[PDB]
């Protein structure tokens, strides 16, 4: 099936067909360009008087009206298995490593149903990540979805850099990156640093950075989620998925929501936020047939978690680091809020009671600081309590103890990076509220991996 | 010892009194500033989202 | 009869001809997926599409059926997991059923009620004894994300084993896993049984989640005009609401605040009003509602929470600073209310609710002094030692209801003096094992609460309390 | 197709009839000369932004095609020169002699052209290079209120390249043109302007050419890039751009949506700063650095078009009028200022002396604002030791340093050679010391220039402690 250019409006393509003869929504479209090329173009709206109109995979400039399009009869392929592995894609599957051809079995679309209620489960098992704050107080669990929430350069790239560090490293299973509108320079850092330590063998990565139109950065995660969903299904084994920055599928989605003829919603975005969003997550999940580990960084727009991206992202979430900048305007990296991240096994069942008694009792101390913080402020120090005195100061180091530094941002800290067991790390916290190590210094406790670190850095000072 | 210290809980009362009154008055001018933002930004998102769909027709 | 698709996109298509076709008719398309007549225009049917539509195109035939959406209903949805449309989603079968009844449905009229008097008990300490919620209600449980919203609902459906009560939980754009968590979480405390689950995940069409509240609803019913009593979840309606500007926008219905149209309001009244308590002519049954909100950030005066507060007989706030701290469940009793009240209790709490509702009143009022240690009056140092002991009583475990003949004497203690002599911290363990030796020992006194609904010999309770403090040891 | 006609025109928006077979984005010429470039391809008519005067423009007025996309003039000719975003000299010092071209749209380098970011940039501004260092092909972006030292910083950064082999490049949109007058003046009174590029878009001139502005200094930039040299690029502001761009979109009335701005505000920047990059050493080597300027409207950097500028960029520098009013000058807000290449752009003697020191000025900051409400002996300790260290970072405008004397002065702060010195004689100290060293210890320096490594810390501190002997504190 052939059609025509009728219209050029930016991301946005509208093409006459033949009658009878209409690509189905969804359908990849391939336009020649009149320099040499060929622009792929996704159907979106059926305009009628057989005009469809098309968000277009890369850029639409040098475009003319009347060229040819040819309709391929099916969505965005890409390739699947073990072929995809050690290499690095663009949003239409084709690889940019400038190592060869892609010899696949098969080539599966990038669109596709989420799965049924009878093949999903609970994720009840504890990952160790090796980071203390998230281990304690918000710990991530294996099979299940992880959610990096945090504003503009708050630490959510480093986190997940440092989680593929500590968890991605001796895993058994594979692997996934997707760059989803973020920085180019990240993803060629990351690709050397996974060159350099071998994990690259075990991880197919694809990237449609923010260089890249709307309809790239809008699809680019369906192509790596597919890649992904073939190791889960198909092969018996265990993936990890890592997406930097899954808000960007949403914000891309808002570029083209105008062009495609859509009123809009509110703060901006598309009247379509949560259906989009939802038919992409609920195909990122671990299913009886495999387990599919999801970590997923999510911009907060001006720090705002009322925003409708964020907020609705949270209900696709297992467990969820929220990152603050108050935190990291102190120094606090990494800058994890310690009340407001949450998980679905932090309870006595899963981690233990002791694991969970401290936990809270963290939280609570950490709650009554915040609590007296504006009241210290104006009516001064000594007025308080003997009690609350006490609290202030636990607080305080309990705060600073879970900073910590990372091995992928030594370049930042200025000092090695520090892997922290969980044992340790509750061991450490619960030290601090018995009131063990109440003669130490702040500074002491900034900075550190295990409690043991904490006492020899204070003979320093 | 005994009059200075009830001097300086007399003191105490007054200052704090003060205080209380001084802390009645600005929250006066911070709600009224709250209430002035909340209007503005309501209005402000409703003409945007008003103004975004008068664009299409 | 037969018409045309002119355009697709979005879930929704415009259709030409149909033209006798009624506005929320049911219509199927050519390959088998059905819709739904929301827009009648001048030269098109506006229609939303209840399934996938990239099958759909231009030039595709669409068939009224000249019916509106209805919905399975009866003794074969208990225990089921449903979607919006009645199709089951769990993998265990058809539902075989000759009873079926509409979406839309009207509400009972003024003249069809009786005052709710009833009481329908959540087995929650803090909402049982000063937010009473009565069999008829419609009470908001609203609050942020992470509160513990849910968690009541699941811990009021637990509460109804053995008391004949049909409860129909209701997510609306949730995550799949999470709702099957949520049956499992019924399935093991042997709740599941008694309960219809309705889910419209967040992958599915805008016009399910829409439709979703709706047809729980037509379930809940079925049992209320039978002459049951029955209980529905909305969980949550914020993301109904979402889901159904998604549609008004898309159709081109103009914006207002936050881009919701004119008649956002109307879909949720429409739809909490349904819920009621019958009169005696009418056969007495009920259809208790309890509708969720997820505000942001503590944000009760946006547009949908304002709505739903104002519809609803009563509000249970939650709150992140009290979850925080501990106090769990984290009701904010200050600014909660129930508008329906004592007459929603049996006499034994009516009478013990009123000393702890005046005590936690004084206490959160007069915390200022708290850190103030041994400075003040001894007027204001036994409240504050009564209001930080009661606060240990109105925490309460997950999934541990209490049945309201243990409530009532867990509060007559606290109230009258007798958790005074033991320590604060104490004070949880105090319960369960106080709770424990009435069951065993003394259960004359709790079996006169069961069959009478009142108090009993307050000087024979009151030695029955004093004998196993003796017993009790502290710590 | 041959030639086309203006059918309406205002506001610089001319709409033409009769150009059929016109690319996208395709560069036109008008009758007279001027300039123009087609946006959108309607079907009817073809929408074109007149990139010149519009005075003699009127309907009827004739339009041809050229069969390119718009372009400029590049390489050593434009050195030292005053342009335009077309590429035309303001300063009246002759035409522009050049064989080589580059277009205004250009794709960015790809994730296998580039190479990480690991050469300095060196600013000469001691806050700067210590805490938040550029490296070349990194993006900064230097962002804060009106009279903040933002301009300050990216003049006394070029001035600093002399000698260095990077062409800077300063590119002036919506500026008052006096001011860029006086910019120019101030290179040529520092001998900065022979390497210089002066791109200019004042305020009297259209909003397409504000808009292409930073485009256009883009482009001129690349070309030194990709030969394998390095250069630098200063838009100053993105502000003014981006205010330009949304006039520009609200004439040819596309959908407008946050504070009036199009859907793709954020693409505009965000593929203007990709372009700037550090390339391979398989391309080249060669690299681009970007200074890209937001004006925040009362410190309020959570505001819509900073925070895109903020979560493009490498990092930003953050100024504010409290800390400038107070003496802090630079006026760096080290807690929201950010490097996201760090340690990897410093010289290992600068990334092993102030490697850990803006986590350690952070912490310092607020436990300065904690300790206002008789500290311990460690605490009082960390504020003494912060408080020196603070002086030593503030620095007169126009006076640069060399990162060889600034490796000296934090290695002197940091390490405890000015506890025993009182806090208001650390400027003074500082100058004397380096003073001492350039002239008696410069082999100490020579190690630092040559080696990028820090000499004999044994040998160092001798120095230092040589040279205190003949300090006089004034208290
Ligand atoms: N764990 C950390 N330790 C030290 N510095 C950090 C850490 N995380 C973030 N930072 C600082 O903040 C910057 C921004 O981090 P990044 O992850 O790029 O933010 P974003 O949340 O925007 O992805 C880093 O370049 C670094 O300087
Ligand atoms: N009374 C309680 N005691 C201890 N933990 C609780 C209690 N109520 C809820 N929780 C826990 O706290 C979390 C609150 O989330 P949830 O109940 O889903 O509320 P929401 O629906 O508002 O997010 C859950 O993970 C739950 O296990
Ligand atoms: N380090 C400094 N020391 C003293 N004065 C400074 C310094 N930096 C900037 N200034 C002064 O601040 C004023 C504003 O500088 P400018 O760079 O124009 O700020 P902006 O571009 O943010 O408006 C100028 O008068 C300049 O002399
Ligand atoms: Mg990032
Ligand atoms: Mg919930
Ligand atoms: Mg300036």
């Amino acid at each position: 099936n052939k059609g025509r250019i009728i219209q050029v409006m930016g991301p946005v393509v509208d093409i006459q067909f033949e009658s009878g003869q209409l690509p189905d929504i969804y359908n990849a479209i391939t336009i020649e360009r009149p320099q040499g090329g060929t622009l792929t173009v996704e159907a979106a709206v059926h305009l009628g008087d057989n005009v469809v109109r098309c968000v277009a995979m890369a850029s639409t400039d040098g475009l003319v009206r009347g060229l040819e399009a040819v309709d391929t009869g099916a969505p965005i392929s890409v390739p699947v298995g073990k072929a995809t592995l050690g290499r690095v894609f663009n949003v239409l599957g084709e690889p940019i490593d400038e190592q060869g051809e892609v010899n696949a079995e098969e080539r599966h679309p990038i669109h596709r149903p989420a799965p049924e209620f009878e093949e999903l489960s609970t994720a009840d098992e504890i990952l160790e990540t090796g980071i203390k704050v998230i281990d304690l107080l918000a710990p991530y669990a294996k099979g299940g979805k992880i959610g990096l929430f945090g504003g503009a350069g708050v630490g959510k790239t480093v986190l997940i850099q440092e989680l593929i560090n500590n968890v991605a490293q001796e895993h058994g299973g594979l692997s996934v990156f997707a760059g989803v509108g973020e920085r180019t320079r990240e993803g060629n850092d990351l690709y050397h640093e996974m060159k350099d330590s071998g994990v690259i063998s075990k991880t197919s990565m694809v990237f449609g950075q923010m260089n890249e139109p709307p309809g790239a950065r809008l699809r680019v995660a369906l192509t790596g989620l597919t890649m992904a969903e073939y190791f889960r299904d198909r092969e018996g084994q265990d993936v990890l998925l890592f997406i930097d920055n899954i808000f960007r599928f949403t914000q891309a989605g808002s570029e083209v929501s105008a062009l495609l003829g859509r009123m809009p919603s509110a703060v901006g975005y598309q009247p379509t936020l949560a259906t989009e969003m939802g038919q992409l997550q609920e195909r990122i999940t671990s299913t009886k047939k495999g387990s599919i580990t999801s970590i997923q960084a999510i911009y907060v727009p001006a720090d705002d978690y009322t925003d409708p991206a964020p907020a609705t992202t949270f209900a696709h979430l297992d467990a969820t680091t929220n990152l603050e900048r108050k935190l990291a305007e102190m120094g606090i990296y990494p800058a994890v809020d310690p009340l407001a991240s949450t998980s679905r096994i932090l309870s006595p069942a899963v981690v233990g009671e002791e694991h969970y008694r401290v936990a809270r009792g963290v939280q609570q101390v950490l709650q009554r600081y915040n609590d007296l913080q504006d009241i210290i402020a104006i009516l001064g120090m000594d007025e308080l309590s003997d009690e609350d005195k006490l609290i202030v100061a636990r607080a305080r180091k309990i705060q600073r103890f879970l900073s910590q530094p990372f091995h992928v941002a030594e370049q930042f800290t200025g000092m090695p990076g520090k892997y922290v067991p969980v044992k340790e790390t509750v061991r450490g916290f619960k030290e601090i509220l018995e009131g063990k190590h109440d003669n130490l210094p702040e500074e002491a406790f900034y900075m550190v991996g295990t409690i043991d670190e904490a006492v020899e850095k204070a003979k320093k000072l | 010892l005994l009059d200075a210290k009830a001097s300086e809980f007399g003191a105490r009362m007054t200052a704090m009194g003060n205080a209380t009154d001084n802390a009645t008055e600005m929250l006066e001018t911070l709600t009224l500033q709250f209430n002035r933002a909340r209007q503005a930004a309501i209005t402000q998102e409703i003409a945007e989202i008003v103004a975004g769909a008068n664009a299409l027709r | 009869e037969v018409g045309t698709v002119i355009q697709v996109g979005d879930g929704i298509a415009r259709v030409h001809g149909l033209e006798k076709v009624m506005a929320g008719e049911l219509l199927e398309f050519e390959n088998g997926v059905m819709g739904m007549a929301q827009n009648l225009e001048e030269d098109n049917v506006g229609v939303v599409i209840l399934g996938p539509y990239t099958e759909i195109r231009e030039g595709t035939q669409v068939k009224r059926t000249g019916r509106i959406m209805e919905v399975p209903v009866g003794e074969a949805l208990l225990g089921r997991v449903v979607n919006p449309l009645g199709q089951p989603l769990d993998g265990r079968g058809p539902i075989e059923t000759a009873e079926y009844r509409p979406i839309e449905s009207p509400a009972p009229g003024v003249m069809d009620r009786k005052s709710v008097h009833e009481p329908l008990q959540t087995g929650i300490k803090a909402i049982d004894s000063m937010i009473p919620i009565g069999r008829g209600q419609r009470e908001l449980i609203i609050g942020d994300r992470q509160t513990g919203k849910t968690t009541i609902a699941i811990d009021t459906i637990i509460n109804q084993k053995g008391q004949d009560v049909i409860c129909i939980y209701v997510a609306i754009g949730q995550k799949q896993s999470t709702v099957a968590g949520v049956v499992e979480t019924l399935r093991q405390h042997d709740a599941l049984d008694y309960t219809i689950v309705v889910t419209a995940s967040a992958s599915e069409p805008a016009p399910l989640l829409y439709l979703a509240p709706y047809a729980g609803c037509a379930m809940g019913e079925y049992f209320m005009y039978k002459g049951k009593h029955a209980l529905v979840v909305y969980d949550d309606l914020s993301k109904q609401a979402a889901a159904y500007r998604e549609l008004s926008l898309l159709l081109r219905r103009p914006p207002g605040r936050e881009a919701y149209p004119g008649d956002v309001f109307y879909l949720h009244s429409r739809l909490l009003e349904r819920a009621a308590k019958l009169s005696d002519e009418k056969g007495g049954g009920s259809l208790t509602a309890l509708p969720f909100i997820e505000t942001q950030a503590g944000d009760v005066s946006a547009y949908i929470p304002t709505n739903v507060i104002s519809i609803t007989d009563g509000q249970i706030f939650l709150e992140s600073d009290l979850f925080y701290s501990g106090v769990r469940p984290a009701v904010n009793v200050g600014i909660s209310v129930s508008r329906v009240g004592g007459a929603a209790q049996i006499k034994a709490m009516k009478k013990v609710a009123g000393t702890l509702r005046l005590d936690l009143a004084q206490y959160r009022e007069l915390q200022a002094f708290a850190q103030f240690g041994s400075d003040l009056d001894k007027a204001t140092q036994a409240k504050l030692n009564r209001g930080e002991r009661t606060v240990e009583i109105l925490k309460q475990d997950e999934h541990k209801p209490m049945p309201v003949e243990e409530q009532v004497i867990s509060i007559y203690a606290v109230t009258n003096g007798f958790m005074d002599d033991i320590p604060v911290e104490d004070v949880r363990r105090f319960e369960e094992e106080l709770l424990s030796f009435m069951r065993a020992n003394k259960d004359s006194l709790l079996d006169h609460i069961r069959q009478t609904g009142e108090l009993p010999d307050t000087k024979e309770l009151d030695a029955a309390i004093e004998e196993f403090k003796k017993g009790f040891t502290p710590s």
